[PDB]
């Protein structure tokens, strides 16, 4: 196949779209350690370099989609130096930052929990199709921090400032209802038809359907609030 | 002289405002309240004919329920006005009604419809403001949620000009004070039309003035009071902002050659009408981009105006626009001289007209010669207009 | 010629009708939905600015909730249409948005602003139209509580002028018919504006056409409905009535003159505007008063108009209208080619530019030069309009 890790496996499919799973064999669940930072990493420069890719389907083979690393490595991380720490997240938000400037289609799968890194993830791509009995959300203050891989520079220019402060503030899990009305999922669907939701959303997106560079645009750019709009929008929040 | 195609007012009046909550209005339908002051105002101008009446353009805001599915034609239907009579419903937030106004005035200026019945009423008791409202999570991406809240888009004005809490109150006092000094020296009563209600033992009774104005207010019974919106470093509360009050008010308005035909003397003409926008976060800076459009589709200056009503929303708007109009050292002059929406209430749909008829008695009563109504709307826009006493 | 003062059309769209249950508008908001429309309605229109823009006039009936707090404002603050830009919401039921026509044409003629924006919305599916109801029993004292279904007012002009339920099927299918071929036959390219939604499955795709049309529409099936109102002697029933339908209606309007500066073809010019009123028991006869209206202040007969847009609220109610109208046996050559309401829904907000938009279309479509968008409103009311293709 184009690349295949421990918990990521990269598999081509039909019109040239190639869907990237995340499954940590061995393990329960799904989440962001230093393995799956460098498989991750492989795997973008992989695509990054295949001519055959039309689009790319992000998915999960564990029930959960993608939650939090492991509580242990965090407090490991949290006792280096600052200069050393920030060049880990710097490093980090490059491998999104990829994926996102991945000149293709992007779709995310989210068929279960999405927390933490696991929603930043999806936030990179363009599109998102969710399982309505799935939850997403950013339970990073929940421990004194906020989203570091790059949660707190895509959500509030996808969903809007407040919405995002919300989201953020509160570190609340969110519904498939919830989640689609503040646009922080493009559709809901049944999690047996979540399959052919991500495919068949791909394929209008490479015809031109759905202008995915256009969708992709409002997280590269400024707010589009306005000075005045700002200054209440922020101080409010504050207050 | 006046050229046929200009619009006259031939005759204002108005509801008595009543508080809210256990008020004079506690009984009273929003669509009753309407058809009973429409169908009263026609009355006392024997001389059109209601049938003559070619659109009721009323004014609402919170349309559902008792002020939904076109409270201005449920209205004139249990008037004297005929069914073969139109009507519709304007709404632009607090100025509906003066919307209405130019709706009708410029329906007129193009030769569709000779008279027009204009008005607004908002009966904030039954159909609360805070009732059946669905925020909408995308209007975040493109403008500050909290611009919604009006009490927090008059703070951000009142550090913006620096207002302190010792001016708007200042301001309060004045609005209440003014408003009983002018109720009690019979000001309002060309105005009041008396109406029906009910007080706090549940007697019936006609009420004549206005339950909102509270005499009894000073500058120390306002500085005891606490920030209503912003707990830490608040400066408005809810005695410097407007007041929760069910009213209405109605304005016959129609043709100046319709007017030299049935031989009645008009009360004003409308002479420019205006509407702008501002930054929905500080709403209150509306009146000022609306006066200026005005004036000057009017060719005249803010020297020229003799009278002003600007509808008081917040102590922290009023006073940041009259003093962006050059005219804040002329308040005690020519502003609001009978009283304020601080005293006499706020109602969405009336306000708009209500401010107006007022402005032209305020002229009427002193001789003036030019008015000016204006008043600031919710999610940043303003609206004015410039009445000619002739 | 043109004089500098009259109304311009400068460009006109439509969303994708839907129906209101289950359909592709199930997950879009109404305010959403109108901020989209008149971005896209823009965009083909590169040449005029959004600054200019003086007023944005919107449509809405049961504003709450979503459609609540000038709905106007709350979706020109999500388009490229500056803060600085007014915008209201007109209310008159079903001719709401044509209204809303009238207000900026007139604000236009008499120079109270150049570029206008108008149209509407209306989301049946969230903000039903039985959704907060407060029927007021004193309306019974002055009129007929009956009068306020309808479905019922239908019933009376279907006994009045003797329309038999062969007729009205016969007019049904008539609309879906013709609908479906103008969709097929590409008619309706010009004006629809490709909008994103969800199918059954909850797939997100774009809809170019219209879902409320059914082509499996024939007397037989009709035939084999029963009635919707009146059980024993009704005539009229849910296929011979419009369709809960969600969507809105654009429509680029400024002064002629600003036309031959911006160097931008019109689409029509707006001649003459009327508003009448009939009784609420038989308000689907409100068409004619207003046509007539219509036609006398543009020097006009019913024989100068080439193309009629008779919005089809009921079957019940079309027939009787055309055949007072003296074109009933012109419909197939003058009257809905394109489809009527019965087919593409009937958005009580916007329905009014809507069946106007489709009007001038239609008259590009086929040379013509005088077309006639009329349509009937509850209450007994009544709304119409003349443009002209030069
Ligand atoms: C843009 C435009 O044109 S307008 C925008 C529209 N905005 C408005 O109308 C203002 C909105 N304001 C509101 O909704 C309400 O006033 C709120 C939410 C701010 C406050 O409501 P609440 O929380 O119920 O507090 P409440 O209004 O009852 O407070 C009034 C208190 O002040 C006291 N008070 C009021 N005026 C005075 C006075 N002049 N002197 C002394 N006491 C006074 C009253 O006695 C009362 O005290 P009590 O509750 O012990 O009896
Ligand atoms: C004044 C003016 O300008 S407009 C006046 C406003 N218009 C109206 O108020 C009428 C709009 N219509 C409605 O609100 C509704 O359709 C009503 C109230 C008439 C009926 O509502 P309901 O009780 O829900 O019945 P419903 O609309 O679901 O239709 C019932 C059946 O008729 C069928 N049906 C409806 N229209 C058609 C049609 N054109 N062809 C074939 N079948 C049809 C439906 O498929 C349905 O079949 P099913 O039971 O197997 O599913």
């Amino acid at each position: 196949m184009i690349y295949e890790g421990k918990a990521i496996t990269v598999t081509a499919l039909e019109s040239g779209i190639v869907e990237l799973k995340f499954d940590l064999k061995g393990e329960s669940v799904n989440k962001f350690n230093r393995l799956t930072l460098n498989e991750l990493r492989q795997a973008v420069d992989a695509i990054k370099a295949d001519a055959s890719v039309k689009g790319v389907i992000v998915s999960s083979g564990k029930d959960v989609f993608i939650v939090g690393a492991d509580i242990t490595e965090f407090v490991e991380n949290f006792k280096l130096p600052d200069a050393e720490l920030i060049a880990g997240n710097l490093e980090a938000n490059k491998i999104f930052s990829d994926f996102e400037d991945l000149n293709v289609p992007t779709v995310a799968a989210i068929n279960g929990i999405a927390l933490g890194g696991g929603l930043e993830m999806c936030l990179a791509a363009d599109f998102r199709v969710m399982a309505d009995s799935a939850k997403i959300g950013l339970p990073e203050v929940k421990l004194g921090i906020y989203p570091g891989f790059g949660g707190t520079v895509r959500l509030p220019r996808l969903i809007g400032v407040d919405n995002a402060v919300e989201w953020i503030a509160s570190g609340k899990e969110n519904r498939a209802e919830d989640a689609l009305k503040v646009s922080a999922v493009d559709a809901v669907v049944t999690a047996d038809k979540l399959g052919a939701a991500a495919l068949d959303l791909i394929k209008r997106a490479i015809s031109g359907e759905l202008d995915y560079k256009a969708k992709r645009q409002p997280k590269l750019e400024k707010l589009k609030l306005n000075a005045i709009e700002q200054m209440m929008a922020f101080e409010t929040a504050k207050g | 002289s006046l050229n046929p195609r200009d619009v006259v007012i031939v005759d204002f009046g108005r509801t008595p405002m009543g508080r809210s909550k256990g008020g004079m209005h506690r009984n009273t339908r929003a669509e009753d309240m309407s058809a009973h002051l429409i169908s009263k105002v026609l009355e006392r101008n024997s001389k059109v004919d209601p049938g003559e009446v070619e659109d009721v353009i009323w004014g609402c805001v919170n349309q559902t329920l008792e002020q939904g599915w076109n409270i201005a034609r449920m209205a004139s239907l249990m008037t004297q006005i005929p069914h073969t009579s139109a009507a519709q419903t304007v709404s632009r937030l607090c100025g509906s009604s003066m919307s209405a106004l130019h709706t009708a005035a410029q329906a007129i200026m193009t030769g569709n419809g000779d008279v027009f019945v204009v008005g607004g009423v908002e009966h904030m008791g039954h159909v609360s403001m805070m009732h059946g409202v669905d925020p909408n999570p995308h209007m975040s991406l493109y403008a500050a949620k909290a611009s919604g809240m009006m009490g927090l888009t008059a703070e951000m004005l009142g550090k913006m000009h620096g207002i302190s809490r010792e001016q708007q109150d200042a301001f309060a006092v004045r609005s209440h004070q003014l408003a009983h000094k002018a109720t009690v020296e019979g000001k309002f009563k060309d105005e009041i039309i008396p109406m029906q209600g009910y007080d706090e033992n549940g007697f019936l009774k006609i009420f004549d003035y206005d339950e909102t104005i509270r005499p009894d207010t000073t500058l120390e019974s306002l500085a005891a009071l606490k920030p209503a919106f912003n707990p830490k470093g608040g400066t408005v509360t809810a005695g410097t902002s407007s007041q929760i009050t069910d009213g209405a008010s109605c304005m016959i308005v129609m043709s100046a050659q319709r007017a030299k035909d049935l031989g009645l003397e008009p009360l004003a003409v409308i002479r420019s009408m205006a509407v702008a926008g501002v930054d929905p976060a500080i709403m209150g800076y509306g009146p000022v981009p609306a006066t200026q459009k005005a004036l000057k589709r009017a060719g005249l200056n803010m020297a020229d105006i003799d009278f002003i009503e600007l509808n008081e929303a917040f102590a922290a708007q009023a006073l940041p626009v009259l003093k962006d109009l050059k005219v804040l050292d002329k308040m005690n002059e020519k502003v609001n001289l009978h009283g304020g929406a601080i005293a006499l209430g706020h109602p969405f749909g009336c306000s708009g007209a209500r401010i107006s008829g007022t402005l032209l008695n305020v002229m009427k009563q002193n001789g003036g010669t030019f008015g000016l109504s204006t008043m600031c709307i919710g999610l940043g826009q303003g609206i004015a207009t410039v009445f000619e006493r002739v």
